[PDB]
RNA sequence: GAUGUCGGCUCGUCGCAUCCUGGGGCUGAAGAAGGUCCCAAGGGUUGGGCUGUUCGCCCAUUAAAGCGGCACGCGAGCUGGGUUCAGAACGUCGUGAGACAGUUCGGUCUCUAUCCGCUACGGGCGCAGGAGAAUUGAGGGGAGUUGCUCCUAGUACGAGAGGACCGGAGUGAACGGACCGCUGGUCUCCCUGCUGUCGUACCAACGGCACAUGCAGGGUAGCUAUGUCCGGAACGGAUAACCGCUGAAAGCAUCUAAGCGGGAAGCCAGCCCCAAGAUGAGUUCUCCCACUGAGGUAAGACUCCCGGAAGACCACCGGGUUAAGAGGCCAGGCGUGCACGCAUAGCAAUGUGUUCAGCGGACUGGUGCUCAUCAGUCGAGGUCUUGACCA
RNA sequence: AUUCCUUGUCGGGUAAGUUCCGACCUGCACGAAAGGCGUAACGAUCUGGGCGCUGUCUCAACGAGGGACUCGGUGAAAUU
RNA sequence: AAGGAACUUUGCAAUCUCACCCCGUAACUUCGGAAGAAGGGGUCCCCACGCUUCGCGUGGGGCGCAGUGAAUAGGCCCAG
């Protein structure tokens, strides 16, 4: 009965390249659209990294500088968006159902900051 | 299956501590296990096991805790509940310093 | 966890260095003799218990020779094995005593530690070979 | 004849005397009794009792009315036990002693649909020497042309678990009330946060 | 191997077609640009689920 | 114009001329252990050496290591060792080509199941209103095995040596069910350690690649045996061979001819699970009500969304703002085992402090920070005949 | 690699060895360039044994990935 | 896990083994070989001294469970 936390869909170096690069892209652009479950596991990896940032500390930082690799993408969240979210008990991600697409037939998504 | 609200944690616990019992703290290093044995009829034969603890596993009245001796040429390992009721105090022989919480390579 | 073609040590002087296990058997040690086993599975040897085995290798000058095949009580189990307070002992090898049909050792004294469950089957002049009762 | 309902909190390790005991935790909390069934409006002896405490919006208006009829509360699960012919409400004060072997019956844990490995036990074939059937597959069903069929009540693979399961005879160890809660010596069925059903022993010495 | 024995009939195929039966989304209009959207989602048109959202 | 053939492996199931276990009669049956015959097919019937072998021989066991059937059961289930293709060799027969009662090494086992049959699981309709929930069981399946020891009792018996029935206690084996507290497995990125090289400018710190984890060391939840807990029964009824009561035909005798009582692991019932499509569709509790000229709606569902110790999909369970459902966040657990930076100590490698540190998948509660918004779809008015009871 | 009788008889190893090694001789039907008997080395050869080590196995378990399942797109086949 | 060939026609398959340096190495032999027989030990980092080139040896010290730290990488033997 298979029984677990974690969901993948390709292999387990993927879903961490994909998931770090997805969560990179959010936190750039601040609301991207991507295929519904692939959102719904990106919230939480980039919420608790939203966590590790907010703390402030050069070790929060070179947390974040792991799964996080543009420089101006971290400065951004550790400077101007970790701090932002301050009165905020934690969790800010939304998400938001687009609707079906053409070729793969498959729903999709915004998920925004 | 049955959704009442209630807090496992403390409904555990609840019988847990007192089948819970507190030892000297040790991480690593030597220990004389004084242990209390009925087995060999109306006789009760303390015994001594001075080992090198392995390991710390477990907590809870589920937490244990591994130790290592050669007796008579011969490599042993025993394994005590900290509360076993079998079980008079532990005290330390020396401190260990030690780099993992495991120890497993002292077998080879 | 003993099973046929398993190599078990020899905790006696009975002249036997190593022996292969050939049966387990269910072990009656009680009334006159030793019993006749229940069951013609059983598929486990554990401490307490009564194999058969073949003389694998063995000291010149011996009681017991190599190749004789006979009976031996199980000593040191590397499974482990628990207790009823719940301690747990395990030895890192393996080893029996070899016997004689009444029970008692054919060896004139026992080597190394020795569980205390063979006392708990009734084996004494082993328990009393013993340098230690684990 | 008794018994009452619970859920399965947790297995613990635990001493009486000097015995390290293996136990199960269940709490069988307060247990309502909605409808008595007799052999007049009935028409076979039984009693029904209700658990789970429900939040009274999300009740049907029928249901609501039953609980109404005996004026007990709201409840999500309802069960009828036999030949039991209590008074009050149930709990297991005075219900069960400790040391009583008692029939605790519960619902498998379900393991999805499995081989005959899991399933059947079986044994399937070597993953050593040429063979393209490794794990499950099974060999024959049957026979050749005497009857030509397959047995019916064959055993093959399925859903597995999820079964309703009662197990015999557990040692009723600790009991400790206005707590609701009880401790039985082993295994009970299915897993934690789930419904059971703690009874007379049924068939014993 | 295993091939099928004889061709199946119109009507035992067909039957077994039976199931295959699409279901029709099950729509509603939008509260604020008046054009009918899916449940959950947002309104395709406007851009509007609870106040606005995208930019059509 | 093809019914694949030895042996094995996997799965069984059936007969009884019964290997064990159960009940009996007789005995050249004292007891113990037997020999034979009758009843009995519930269950059980071990692991190895040689051989392609079934068979057979031997090792060590055992309650016992039963015999056959099912296309010498089973290749659209597996093997392919044995024989019946092509090569090659030996003995051998043939002038030869070649050959065989031989032996020897080698030698392709075919993609995607239509129907029936089988294990699972939904959809529709039926069950004289529309619904929510609790149930009787008609019937049906699972299960069913056994040693050992103690008491009885050193008793009955027996010159002795020995040594019980019956009844009553324990204790296992193997098998099955559940379970993960314990003991352990494994937990593909939860923690750490390591090498080469590439990168984030460099140092320091990190990331990739070295699996589809680069390697190693641990390892929570889940899952899991070898690990733990429970089981096989007691009782009752009707029987088998069998043992008897009463008693004639036949003044005697007679278990039978009327009749009546004992008697098995077997039969029924008892135990666990399924079960009203038990179209002979059952029972109990509650809810909505007596619209409209097929349609609105009540009670009540469904769709949808969020999730689950539920699961291929469906189904099942829980939550969906009169909200703690899931995520996040907080606190704790638990794992890992002492972070970064800095300071200090040394020529340095490293060491020490700060630091039971840092880090963090699945655990246990808490919190209205996020998404469960909004809405739509569907769902009763109760056929008839007789009989009873009331106006 | 010829052996029918055949699991020939003794022995070696094995707890037990119809194979294997050794010895015998009754060679069903070895034998001297269709060579006889030997030989170090060699051999993806064949046969027996041991050590080491292992999921080959008792007896299986967990983990990964790629199919198998579900939705959207394209959409065959042997057979009948 | 415990066991280690009990699997099987057969260890088929899959482990173990693995580089380079040092030491060491049998019957038999055509004196070439057998041989990489078999075994045993070293392997990383820093510091001083020396050296015949990348480097190497010596001494001392440090770290880890482990230092051909990841990839490339012989299991072996006895009889036929
Ligand atoms: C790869 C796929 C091929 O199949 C095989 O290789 C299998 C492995 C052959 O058996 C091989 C291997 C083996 C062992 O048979 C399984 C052997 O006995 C035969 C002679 O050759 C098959 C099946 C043979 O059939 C069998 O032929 C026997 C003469 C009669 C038998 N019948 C009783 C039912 C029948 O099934 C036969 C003749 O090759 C089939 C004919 C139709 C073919 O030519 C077809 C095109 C095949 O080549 C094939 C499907 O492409
Ligand atoms: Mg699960
Ligand atoms: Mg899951
Ligand atoms: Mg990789
Ligand atoms: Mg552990
Ligand atoms: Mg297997
Ligand atoms: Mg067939
Ligand atoms: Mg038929
Ligand atoms: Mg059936
Ligand atoms: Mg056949
Ligand atoms: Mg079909
Ligand atoms: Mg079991
Ligand atoms: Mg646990
Ligand atoms: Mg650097
Ligand atoms: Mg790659
Ligand atoms: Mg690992
Ligand atoms: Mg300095
Ligand atoms: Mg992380
Ligand atoms: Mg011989
Ligand atoms: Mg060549
Ligand atoms: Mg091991
Ligand atoms: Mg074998
Ligand atoms: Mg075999
Ligand atoms: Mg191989």
């Amino acid at each position: 009965h298979g029984k677990a936390g974690r969901k993948l869909n390709r292999n387990s170096s993927a879903r961490v390249a994909l998931a770090r690069a997805q969560a990179t892209a959010l936190l750039r652009e601040g609301r991207i659209q991507t295929t519904l479950t692939k959102a719904k596991e990106l919230r939480p990896f980039v919420e608790q990294l939203i966590t590790t940032a907010k703390g402030g500390d050069l070790h929060s930082r070179r947390l974040v500088a792991q799964d996080i690799h543009d420089k101006d993408v971290v400065r951004k969240v550790m400077d101007e968006v970790a701090p932002k979210y301050a009165e905020r008990p934690g969790g800010y991600t939304r998400i938001l159902r687009v609707g079906t697409r053409r070729g793969d037939g498959v729903t999709m998504a915004l998920i925004e900051l | 299956q049955t959704h009442i609200k209630i807090n496992r944690g403390e409904l555990l616990r609840g019988i847990e501590q007192d089948h819970t019992r507190q030892l000297p703290d040790f991480r690593p290093g030597d220990t004389v296990r004084v242990d209390t044995k009925v087995r060999e009829g109306n006789r009760t034969r303390s015994q001594a096991f001075e080992g090198v603890v392995i390991a710390i596993n477990g907590s809870g009245s589920r937490k244990s805790f591994t130790v290592r001796k050669i007796s008579f040429g011969e490599g042993v390992e025993r394994v005590f509940p900290f509360a076993s009721p079998l079980v008079n105090q532990v005290t330390i022989v020396e401190r260990g310093k030690v780099r993992r919480a495991k120890l497993y390579y002292l077998r080879e | 966890m003993i099973m046929p073609q398993s190599r078990l040590d020899v905790a006696d002087n009975s002249g036997a260095r190593e022996i292969m296990c050939i049966r387990v058997l269910n072990s009656g040690i009680g009334g006159k003799g030793l019993t006749t086993g229940g069951g013609g599975n059983k598929r486990y040897a554990h401490v307490g218990d009564i194999i058969v085995a073949s003389v694998k290798d063995a000291a010149p000058r011996g009681a017991v020779k190599a190749g004789d095949v006979v009976k031996a009580v199980v000593v040191r189990t590397s499974h482990a094995i628990k207790r009823a307070d719940g301690s747990t002992i395990r030895f890192d090898r393996n080893a029996a005593v070899i016997i004689n049909n009444q029970g008692e050792p054919r060896g004139t004294r026992v080597f190394g530690p020795v569980a205390r469950e063979l006392r708990d089957r009734r084996f004494m002049k082993i328990v009393s070979l013993a340098p230690e009762v684990l | 004849m008794k018994g009452i309902l619970g859920t399965k909190i947790g297995m613990t390790q635990i001493w009486k005397n000097d015995r390290a005991i293996p136990v199960t935790v269940v709490l069988a909390g307060p247990c309502p009794i909605v409808q008595r069934k007799t052999a007049q409006t009935d028409g076979y002896e039984a009693v029904q009792i209700g658990y789970a405490p429900k939040a009274e919006r999300k009740v049907n208006k029928p249901m609501q009315g039953h609980f109404a009829k005996a004026g007990v509360a709201p409840t999500r699960i309802l069960r009828e036990f036999r030949g039991f012919a209590p008074d009050g409400d149930s709990v297991n004060v005075d219900i069960f002693a400790e040391g009583e072997k008692i029939d605790a019956t519960g619902t498998s844990k379900g393991k999805g649909t499995q081989g005959v490995m899991k399933r059947w036990n079986f044994a399937g074939g070597p993953a050593s020497h040429g063979s393209k059937k490794w794990h499950r597959r099974p060999g024959s069903i049957g026979q050749r042309k005497t009857p030509g069929r397959v047995y019916k009540g064959k055993r093959m693979a399925g859903h597995m678990g999820m079964e309703r399961v009662t197990v015999q005879n557990l040692e009723v160890v600790e009991i400790r009330a206005g707590e609701n809660l009880i401790l039985v010596k082993g295994a009970i069925p299915g897993a934690n946060g789930g419904l059971v059903v703690l009874r007379s022993a049924a068939k014993a010495s | 191997h295993p091939v099928p024995k004889k061709k199946t009939s119109k009507s035992k195929r067909d039957m077994r077609r039976s199931h295959h039966a699409l279901t029709a989304p099950n729509l509603t209009e939008c509260p604020q640009c008046h054009g009918k959207k899916l449940s959950h989602h947002i309104c395709p048109n406007c851009g509007y689920y609870d106040g606005r959202q995208v930019l059509a």
